[PDB]
């Protein structure tokens, strides 16, 4: 494959973990379906309901080409309540630099630590989150990018810069009954 | 700039059917 | 005005009604201020925690 | 002792679960169990299991009387130094209600392994009980069962260097207020 696809591919792996984690934490779905699996040598809670896993996989299967083309502004994970009102949203914003100077080897190595740093943002963000109304569910939004002297070949950089997406959680003032 | 809403989550060939609509003033409506 | 592309499954009984319902998910909603974590009782240094004399077997 | 009865059952689960997650003890001893409607690994070892039940039993009288300010489960290495502290700040101001509120805490205990740095081999644990009043009342009150005595902890026992804060969860119930955070030593 090429760099673009290996970056895009990794992104989603993080996202697959994040959605499962956000479901576990928020108690959207009963916890029994969850078994602990190791992704990139990180203990990630993952699900064992094939109906729920398939929904997530297909979703990401449709996001991955949109990332391979830098057409993703952000991907949201709206938790909705009984009347399909958003209760809270976990916004993951993707900052994709045009240059994309960094090579993969730097990216491949910082993958586990990056996944660990991701879990922190999600895990430390919901500590202060109140409890969601009972009997909930979720959706996933994706917003395509709005707008766009080397010919090519920008100098090599080995930084971990802009290879992570930062999520800002939004909590409804009145979640509900 | 478009937003893709994915639907169908577990209750409280081709994988996805699609409906194309437009967003205007806090309401959703179908294409022309 | 921005283009939406609702994706739904063949299982759904009502494809036609998805737009008025999903109209709810896209809507922005009044956000609660960002609460930040702060320990109620900070590390004290003058108050001593009570530790049992005994110790674990550590088999 | 309306509330305090619930907290001990809850604290016992966390102490057991905490060990499993940080690998304080080898996994052979722990047995999967459904506590608080979550799958958690409790221990099936006698020498340690009584140590646990005996520690918390000594805390209830302070919880019945709300002499308790926080309860800290500390993980200690071979050199008996502090590495990670599981602080449980508790403020006390329908029966199956709270039993659902606390469930959040188990979930966040069980996902801390990804975010905490791996601890050193052969670790041992302990509990610190911070009383609300520094008074003697608690130090004589806390030693209900004999043959299991409490003391005061010195700086050597409680002081940790290069501590970092990993917040886990905060809840603000009408009947129980509680906070859980972990202080981690930067270099282990």
């Amino acid at each position: 494959l090429n760099f673009g696809q290996v970056v895009a591919d990794v992104l989603c792996e993080f996202l697959e973990v994040a959605v499962h984690l956000i479901l576990y934490v928020r108690e959207v779905y009963p916890v029994g379906i969850f078994q602990k699996r190791k992704k990139y040598n990180v203990p990630v809670q993952m699900s064992c309901h094939p109906e729920l896993n398939q929904y997530i996989q297909d979703t990401l299967h449709c996001v991955k080409p949109l990332l391979e083309k830098n057409d993703v502004e952000k991907v949201v994970v709206v938790i909705l309540d009984k009347e399909h009102r958003p209760v809270e949203k976990f916004v993951f914003e993707i900052t994709q630099p045009p240059l994309l100077s960094i090579s993969s080897d730097s990216l491949l190595s910082h993958v586990e630590q990056l996944l660990r740093a991701f879990i922190l943002k999600i895990s430390v963000c919901d500590a202060v989150l109140d409890h969601n109304p009972p009997g909930c569910t979720f959706t996933v939004l994706v917003h395509t990018r709005e707008a766009a002297d080397p010919r090519l070949i920008p100098l090599k950089t080995m930084t971990s810069d802009i290879l992570k997406m930062q999520l800002y959680v939004e909590e409804r003032a009145h979640k509900g009954s | 700039s478009q937003v893709h809403i994915f639907w169908g989550a577990p209750i409280a060939a081709d994988p996805w059917k699609k409906i194309q609509l437009l967003y205007s003033q806090h309401s959703l409506y179908l294409k022309d | 005005t921005t283009e939406v592309i609702l994706h739904y499954r063949p299982c759904e009984s009502d494809p036609t009604q998805l737009p008025k319902i999903a109209e709810k998910a896209i809507q922005d909603f009044p956000t609660r201020p960002l609460s930040r974590f702060i320990p109620w009782f900070p590390y004290d240094g003058s108050k001593l925690p009570l530790r049992p004399k005994r110790s674990p077997p550590v088999i």
